[PDB]
Order: C-alpha cells, then structure tokens, then sequence
C-alpha cells in the first residue's frame, strides 16, 4: 500500500506553518564552482597591417 | 560536461555579462557614464530516485 | 543460425523481455509500482521428411 509517519527530513512541519507544498523544501542549495566566462572574443589584424 | 556534488539538493552556477568600452572627453567625469556587468546566474535541481 | 538437435520432435527458444525504469517518491511503497518483465517462448517444429 503506502507508508505513513515517514520522518521527512524536509518539509517545514513547523508550528502553524501553512500546509506546506514541497515535501523537499528546507534544503540549502549549494554552488558548484562552474562560473562561466562568455568566451575570449578573440581579435583580428593586430600585426596584419 | 559532467559534474558531481555532495550533500545539498540544488546546484547553482553563476554567469557573467561582459562589457563594452567608450570614449572620454577631456576634462570630464568618467564615473558619471558607466554601466555594470549585471551578471545573473542559473540553477539546476537534483531530481529524485 | 542453424543448430543440430537430437531425438525430440520439436525445439523451442525462450525470448526475454526488456525493462523500464521509474521514480520512487519519498515514502512510497515499492511493491505496488513493480511491473514484471514478460518473457514469451517461440517454437520451431520440424516437418519431415
């Protein structure tokens, strides 16, 4: 069937908080380290003339 | 391009805008005419089981 | 694909199925979600002679 009393480590389940959507909210979002440059943009000429 | 994380539920990467130069009149303010890079980020969510 | 057989009148080859995946929502029973891999036989009968 289905299981109850799950002990969800997520979900606010705090005093009087509205019946919360997201069973998974209350988890921090960490950052990867993959900052993106938007490319070198090169050039041209510069010792052509 | 694969990258793997530990712990947290959501992984976010920041991106940057890149700028555009300008001329400066003699005896004139530079700080008066300047635009920031207005860099914004984007995020991918871990999914489920 | 010819192979040789002895004695018996007919010969059957078993044919396996192919699996599909899914999500296990948090706190969901695995059993009800399970669907079987069906495999079905297929028989070559000799005609002689």
């Amino acid at each position: 069937a289905s299981m109850t009393g799950g002990q969800q480590m997520g979900t606010n389940q705090g005093k009087g908080v509205v019946a919360a959507g997201d069973k998974l909210a209350l988890f921090l979002k960490v950052f990867g380290g993959e900052v993106l440059t938007a490319f070198a943009r090169t050039s041209v000429t510069t010792s052509r003339h | 391009m694969v990258r793997s994380i530990s712990s947290g539920k959501s992984a976010q990467f920041p991106v940057l805008g890149r700028t555009q130069a300008a001329y400066l009149a003699p005896g004139e303010n530079l700080d008066d005419k300047r635009k920031d890079i207005k860099h914004t980020e984007k995020v991918i969510t871990i999914d489920g089981l």
